[PDB]
């Protein structure tokens, strides 16, 4: 709809604050393979 | 350049972005310009006529 | 305290962005029943 709009990324600060919590979650599984 | 030549040296801006700054000035969010720009221009062109 | 207040839902965009991360978390457990 918008005349002259341009393509660029928009960053989300909630996303690496979710994703480093995926890496925390995932290390709980990868270690809890062992006990 | 909109209001900028009044307060200092004239600073260029695209005229549709000047009209967006205006729309925010009257408390209408600037997307309401860009979603309607051809109509807003046709209304202005008719009104000048 | 407010005269004329009305009951309606308020949506939270952080909630399904947490809850689809619960469904990701939960599938890690449901699969990691098996190894
Ligand atoms: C801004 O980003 C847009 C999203 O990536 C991009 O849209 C893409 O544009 C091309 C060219 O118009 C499309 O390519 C397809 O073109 C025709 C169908 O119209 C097909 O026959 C071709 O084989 C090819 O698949 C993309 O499909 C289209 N992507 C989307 C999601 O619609 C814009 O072109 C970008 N514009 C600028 C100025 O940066
Ligand atoms: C707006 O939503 C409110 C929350 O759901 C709602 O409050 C509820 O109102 C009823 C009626 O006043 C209460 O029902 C209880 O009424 C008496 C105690 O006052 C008891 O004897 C009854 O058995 C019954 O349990 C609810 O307890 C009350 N809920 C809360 C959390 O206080 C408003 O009524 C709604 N108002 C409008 C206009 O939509
Ligand atoms: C692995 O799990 C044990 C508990 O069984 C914990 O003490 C240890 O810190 C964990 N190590 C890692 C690398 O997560
Ligand atoms: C289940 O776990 C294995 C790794 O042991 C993984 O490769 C596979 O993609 C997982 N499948 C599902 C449905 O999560």
């Amino acid at each position: 709809v918008v005349i002259g709009i341009v393509n660029n990324t928009v960053y989300d600060p909630l996303q690496p604050e979710l994703d480093s919590f995926k890496e925390e979650l995932d290390k709980y599984f990868k270690n809890h393979t062992s006990p | 350049s909109g209001w900028t030549f009044g307060a200092g040296a004239a600073l260029q801006i695209p005229f549709a972005m000047q009209m967006a700054y205006r729309f925010n000035g009257i408390g209408v969010t600037q997307n309401v310009l860009y979603e309607n720009q051809k109509l807003i221009a046709n209304q202005f062109n008719s009104a000048i006529g």
